[PDB]
């Protein structure tokens, strides 16, 4: 099946992790007059946005993934809920509100996991 | 257990945001169309299964923007046209030959600057004020006046609005859907419909229609100072003429300079007016009186009278048809009492051409004549009633921006997050 | 993570319908679907069947099949993630048999192998 | 077509007491009720807007809540300023007052 | 030798694919008046077209890549030339001419071919 | 500890080294008005220069790396320096007013030894 | 430094009744002529 942009909105995180391509394409592109500025504000508006995705990827060690694997181990402070009452029954819009509060901590995890692991990776090589 | 997170990129997420719109369509109109992007011919809606969104037409940012780009807009389309500022000089005017229209010969500058002319034209009474009587503009004693460029048409284009890439519009499928609330069916969309923008007061004309039933939506409808929306689901026909036949005459007021005077009226005087069908809006109210019950009463009488107060622009169905400003009396349409339990109106229209638009006090404009006889046929889709503080309802409006809700309660602007953190039993190697 | 109350103790004989209600909050309700389970006297614990709101989908046991009719209305969404639904039982041939408390449930999860599982039930309702 | 219920009429207490008053409306209005005081010979002062927001300028005794259909504004240790008449205000409706002495 | 930008243009294709930073440094660099906006206007034209490129790169599983292999077999009904009638035989321009159609078929499978390549990578590290 | 954006700026190579990702947060973000024109030329300024340091790490197989380690062998030319000697007593800012003749040089030897290493590659895969 | 690269066994079709940077040009100009008299002063009272 082909659900459309945000067609899995309303799916489970299980469901909706299959169809990133679907949201991935249209972040960039989509689905001095009065317009003529009102559009170029839109336009770099539009590449600020995606570098700044692109910008955390990049330091977590996955620039060009989708799904990515890091090694922060899940603290459940952040939520104490189990995997299968999770990816088969929440929303990824219920799942971004109940870890609003800790989601900036996490960022700055998979930044320091990233230098401390190729720092070790420099080292692997020096021989 | 061994529960590690992991990143997400592309996750069906948003926020509401309000970020900056562009538009898109399809003579020069003042709405500037043209420098707008094709619409595309293909669009696409995606529906939101399962989803359901809170929306609220009365914060919605896609209003306030829309009534300051039109206002953007028209300001605009006014700086290369001509400026009528030699016009604020005194008028020797006499009737025609109840003593509405008058007959005004001034002495006028010419194409030299030593030269004066002695012209006349003629002119609506609402545009004059007095001191063979003398007379004068109306604006000349509180701002400068601008000739509208007659090449621009007030034409109201179906216009779009688009959101930027990393956003989106959500629209509301819901066909009951009042103001506020949470949308059971919602999809998405990348630009609004055609959206028309008919400046109108009291009538919504060639505006949107409701499926179902018709609507009415208010902040809170106990709060006699919220203007109350209604929608119609069927369109009652509303047909408006000015009947003289008006003539254009050009005068050289400098260099490159013409100001566009009204010349003369070829054949009959008579009235501009507009004609509703008698039958068709007596339903109409009855189906605007009946969810009027819903929130006041099943036994409460409603009862509508026309308006209490005020310019002319909100005591009156004020609008434009073919290029001339309308001002039609609505005493007519507005006076019934509901209990619990051929035919035509017509409605006497003034005409005015010394016109401030929105409710800028500074900029005024004349609309240039309009050679020929004035008709239009247009469509009343919506109302803007004022109960007063028995619940009597009573027409109002004057904020523009109560026009562009009422198409604009559809849809709402939303943010897309696409990154995602959530764990599970997955971990990179060394 | 809502109520599901029912109805009260309709106490009728044999030959009679009854109709058993069961109103829920706090939870999304077309997001699972609702079962119907019974404890009489005589035996232990029977499960009668399960509806889809989403989908209208039923699905019951084939010693209930001729004898109960299950229906849903539709939820009215309270907010972006929960709403307010109903479900309907009735029972056709009536006896002393059918003797009980009958209560409703919730399914457990929205996917996998697990998803119409009595996991949030109601209170019970009072049979003949 | 409101009806506010104010509650007491009248009250009297001593420098330094806790002073609360009550308005009950017919139906929910949610948050839109607006407290005033008025002394003898002066035009009321708003104290408390959407039921529970203090206005500035005004002394922290004050304070407000409510919501649907029941509300209150209280005055933490009562002052020789304070005797006015009190009214609470939905729309265009007022409440019959109460005089603190 | 060094050709220069676009140098390569009549050369083969195998030729030419040796050549391939050259192409890519200048596409992003070069090799209120009028002028003023009227720049503006071309460096973010500029830029929006580099993204769309990288974009397509990032969810092909190519991101970093000039070469890059894929999982998607060659169809022969977009083009039944053998391989060395191609590589040694024919221009990059005659051969963007002659898959002009197919081009937009082919951008599709390789981007589902990496979503689910990513899907089953996260799969075989869950152990 | 937490020195900051270029809070290393006096430290050594290898202390700094340590504190990229910090430098690399704020190249992005920060740690028809006058103002109005004035703001978007910046906006479009920095994109600009982020990007060419991301195109410059792209083709040279460093795309997602914060340190990369190349082929190119260190030409004594450069700098006759002791490992040692440079880690451990220099500062980045001597460091790069050392090397500001032969940085040209490293550039044009990261790009050619990159796209000789995919096409290595790309016979390595067919077979 | 204007680096000119030359194109070999290449074979362009090329048609200058088309060309656009004409049709560009052209309005470049105007458009520089039209801003190189705005703060100008006007000869509109010679007009006698
Ligand atoms: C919107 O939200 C609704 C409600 O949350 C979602 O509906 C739920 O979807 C999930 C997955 O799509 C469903 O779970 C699956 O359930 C099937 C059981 O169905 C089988 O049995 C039924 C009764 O006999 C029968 O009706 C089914 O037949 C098909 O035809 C009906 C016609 O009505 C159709 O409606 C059905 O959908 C069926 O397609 C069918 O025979 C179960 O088999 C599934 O398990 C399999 O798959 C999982 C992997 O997904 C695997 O782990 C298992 O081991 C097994 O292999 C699966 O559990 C759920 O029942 C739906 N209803 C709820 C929760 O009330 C809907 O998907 C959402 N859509 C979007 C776009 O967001
Ligand atoms: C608004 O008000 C203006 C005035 O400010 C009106 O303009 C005047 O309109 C009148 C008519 O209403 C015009 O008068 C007519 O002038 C015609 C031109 O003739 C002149 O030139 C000839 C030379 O060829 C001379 O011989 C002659 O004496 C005139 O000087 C005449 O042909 C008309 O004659 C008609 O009337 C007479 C007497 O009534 C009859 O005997 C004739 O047979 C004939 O029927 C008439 O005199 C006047 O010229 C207009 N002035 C200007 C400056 O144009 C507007 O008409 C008025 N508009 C509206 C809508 O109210
Ligand atoms: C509500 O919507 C109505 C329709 O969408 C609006 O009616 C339109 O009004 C304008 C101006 O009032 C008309 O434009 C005029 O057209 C005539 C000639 O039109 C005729 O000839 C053309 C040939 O090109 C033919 O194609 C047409 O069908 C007509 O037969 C010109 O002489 C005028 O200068 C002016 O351009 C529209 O034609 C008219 N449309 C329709 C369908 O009647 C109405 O104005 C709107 N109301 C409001 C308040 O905005
Ligand atoms: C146009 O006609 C009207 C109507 O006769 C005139 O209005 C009269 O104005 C005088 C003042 O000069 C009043 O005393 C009368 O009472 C008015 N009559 C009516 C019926 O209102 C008006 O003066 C005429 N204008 C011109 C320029 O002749
Ligand atoms: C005024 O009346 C109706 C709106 O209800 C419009 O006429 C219908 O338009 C729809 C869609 O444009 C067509 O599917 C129908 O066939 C039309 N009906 C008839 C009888 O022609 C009409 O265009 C409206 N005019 C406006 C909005 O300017
Ligand atoms: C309105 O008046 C104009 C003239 O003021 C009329 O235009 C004339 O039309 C006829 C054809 O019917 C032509 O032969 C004339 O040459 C036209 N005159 C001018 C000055 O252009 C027009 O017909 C009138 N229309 C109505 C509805 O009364
Ligand atoms: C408004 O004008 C329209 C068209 O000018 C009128 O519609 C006409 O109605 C007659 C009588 O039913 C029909 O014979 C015509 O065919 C209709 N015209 C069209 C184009 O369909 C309408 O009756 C007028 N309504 C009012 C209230 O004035
Ligand atoms: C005016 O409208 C607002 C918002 O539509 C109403 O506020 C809601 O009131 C209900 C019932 O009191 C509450 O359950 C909601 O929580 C309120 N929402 C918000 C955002 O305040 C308000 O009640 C209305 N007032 C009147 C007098 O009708
Ligand atoms: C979880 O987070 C808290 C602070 O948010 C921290 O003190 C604790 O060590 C963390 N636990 C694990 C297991 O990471
Ligand atoms: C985040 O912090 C706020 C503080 O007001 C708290 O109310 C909220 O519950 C927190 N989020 C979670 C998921 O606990
Ligand atoms: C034009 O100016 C002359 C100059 O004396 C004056 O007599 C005449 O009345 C003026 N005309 C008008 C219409 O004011
Ligand atoms: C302008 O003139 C009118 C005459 O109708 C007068 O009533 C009004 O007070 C004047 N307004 C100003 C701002 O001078
Ligand atoms: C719209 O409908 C919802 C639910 O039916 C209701 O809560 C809300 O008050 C309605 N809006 C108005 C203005 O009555
Ligand atoms: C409203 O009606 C009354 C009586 O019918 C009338 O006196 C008044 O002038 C009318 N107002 C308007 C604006 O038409
Ligand atoms: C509107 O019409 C009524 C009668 O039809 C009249 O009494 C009233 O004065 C008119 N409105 C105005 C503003 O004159
Ligand atoms: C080639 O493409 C056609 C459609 O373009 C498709 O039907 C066919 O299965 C494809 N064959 C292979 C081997 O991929
Ligand atoms: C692409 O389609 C067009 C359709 O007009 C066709 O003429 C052309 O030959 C097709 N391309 C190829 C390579 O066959
Ligand atoms: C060092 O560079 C010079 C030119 O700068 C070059 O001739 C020499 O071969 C290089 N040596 C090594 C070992 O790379
Ligand atoms: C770079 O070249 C200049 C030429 O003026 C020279 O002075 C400088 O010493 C050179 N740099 C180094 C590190 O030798």
């Amino acid at each position: 099946v082909f659900l459309g942009f945000l067609g899995a909105a309303g799916s489970t995180m299980g469901a909706a992790s299959m169809t990133l391509t679907v949201q991935a394409r249209n972040l960039l592109s989509g689905i001095l007059t009065v317009w003529g500025i009102k559009q170029l504000q839109a336009r770099v508006l539009a590449v600020e946005r995606y570098l700044r995705d692109q910008q955390l990827l990049g330091i977590w060690g996955c620039s060009g993934k989708l799904i990515c694997c890091t090694n922060v181990p899940w603290n459940s402070s952040w939520s104490n809920r189990n995997l299968s009452e999770i990816w088969d029954n929440m929303t990824w819009l219920q799942w971004d509100k109940e870890i609003s509060n800790y989601t900036q901590i996490i960022y700055g995890l998979l930044e320091e996991s990233q230098n401390q692991q190729e720092k070790n990776e420099q080292d692997l090589l020096a021989l | 257990e061994n529960l590690w997170v992991t990143v997400y990129y592309g996750v069906p997420v948003w926020k509401d945001a309000e970020t900056t719109l562009f538009c898109a369509s399809d003579k020069h109109n003042v709405w500037a169309t043209h420098a707008c992007v094709p619409t595309d011919p293909n669009p696409q809606e995606i529906h939101l299964e399962n989803v359901t969104e809170e929306f609220n037409m009365w914060k919605n940012n896609m209003v306030e923007q829309m009534h300051t780009d039109i206002i953007s807009l028209w300001d605009q389309s006014l700086k290369p046209c001509v400026k009528l500022t030699p016009l604020c000089v005194t008028l020797q005017c006499t009737n025609v030959t109840r003593g509405e229209l008058k007959n005004c010969s001034f002495n006028m500058t010419t194409e030299l600057r030593d030269k004066k002319q002695k012209v006349y034209s003629l002119f609506y009474r609402l545009d004059v004020v007095q001191i063979n009587k003398e007379y004068r503009l109306i604006n000349c004693n509180t701002s400068a006046i601008t000739q509208a460029c007659p090449k621009v048409s007030f034409e109201p284009i179906p216009i779009h609005y688009c959101a930027p890439a990393g956003f989106a519009i959500l629209k509301c499928k819901d066909k009951k859907f009042n103001g506020t609330g949470p949308c059971p069916s919602v999809s998405t969309v990348q630009c609004t419909h055609g959206i028309k923008p008919v400046v109108s007061t009291q009538l919504l004309l060639n505006g949107s229609l409701a499926e179902e039933e018709v609507m009415i939506r208010s902040e809170n409808i106990t709060n006699n100072a919220k203007n109350i929306l209604v929608q119609f689901n069927t369109p009652v026909q509303i047909n408006c003429t000015r009947p003289n036949n008006n003539t254009r005459k050009s005068i050289r007021i400098g260099p490159g300079q013409a100001f566009y005077a009204t010349g003369d009226i070829i054949g009959d005087i008579r009235q501009a007016h507009c004609n509703v069908s008698k039958a068709t809006w007596n339903e109409t109210l009855g189906k605007v009186v009946k969810q009027l019950r819903k929130h006041f009463g099943n036994n409460t009488i409603i009862r509508f009278a026309n308006s209490s107060g005020g310019d002319l622009e909100v005591t009156t169905h004020s609008f434009n048809c073919g290029g001339e400003f309308f001002y039609c009396n609505t005493s007519g349409l507005f006076n019934s009492t509901w209990i619990s339990n051929n035919d035509s109106i017509t409605l006497p229209c003034r005409i005015k051409q010394i016109i401030n638009m929105w409710q800028r006090i500074g900029q005024a404009m004349y609309a240039p004549p309009i050679q020929g006889v004035i008709r239009c046929v247009s469509n009343i889709t919506g109302l803007i009633l004022t109960r007063d503080g028995t619940e009597t309802f009573r027409p109002g409006g004057g904020d523009m921006r109560d026009n562009w809700r009422s198409e604009l309660y559809k849809y709402k602007v939303v943010k897309i997050e696409p990154l995602g953190v959530a764990p599970t039993r997955c971990k990179r190697r060394v | 993570q809502g109520q599901l109350v029912q109805s009260g103790a309709t106490t009728t004989k044999p030959g009679s319908s009854v109709k058993i209600s069961c109103k829920t909050s706090g939870y999304r309700f077309n997001f699972y679907h609702i079962n119907w389970i019974r404890q009489t006297a005589g035996r232990g614990p029977e499960w009668m069947g399960w509806i889809s709101p989403y989908s209208g989908d039923k699905n019951l046991a084939p010693a209930f099949q001729d004898r109960v009719n299950m229906t849903t209305d539709t939820e009215v969404p309270v907010t972006s993630f929960t709403s307010t639904g109903a479900a309907y039982m009735e029972i056709r041939n009536l006896t002393s048999d059918d003797t009980g408390t009958y209560f409703c449930a919730k399914g457990l999860l929205r996917d996998g192998s697990s998803t119409w599982l009595p996991y949030l039930w109601g209170q019970g309702t009072l049979l003949t | 077509d409101i009806q506010m219920t104010q509650s007491p009429s009248s009250l009297s207490a001593s420098l330094g007491d806790r002073v609360t008053i009550t308005c009950q409306a017919s139906r929910g209005i949610g948050k839109d009720l607006n407290w005033y005081q008025q002394k003898a010979g002066k035009a009321p002062k708003l104290l408390v807007s959407d039921a529970s927001t203090l206005e500035g300028g005004v002394p922290s005794r004050f304070s407000g809540s409510g919501f649907h259909q029941n509300f209150s504004l209280t005055i933490s240790s009562l002052q020789a300023e304070d005797v006015a008449t009190y009214f609470c205000q939905q729309y265009e409706t007022f409440g019959q007052g109460t005089k603190v002495d």
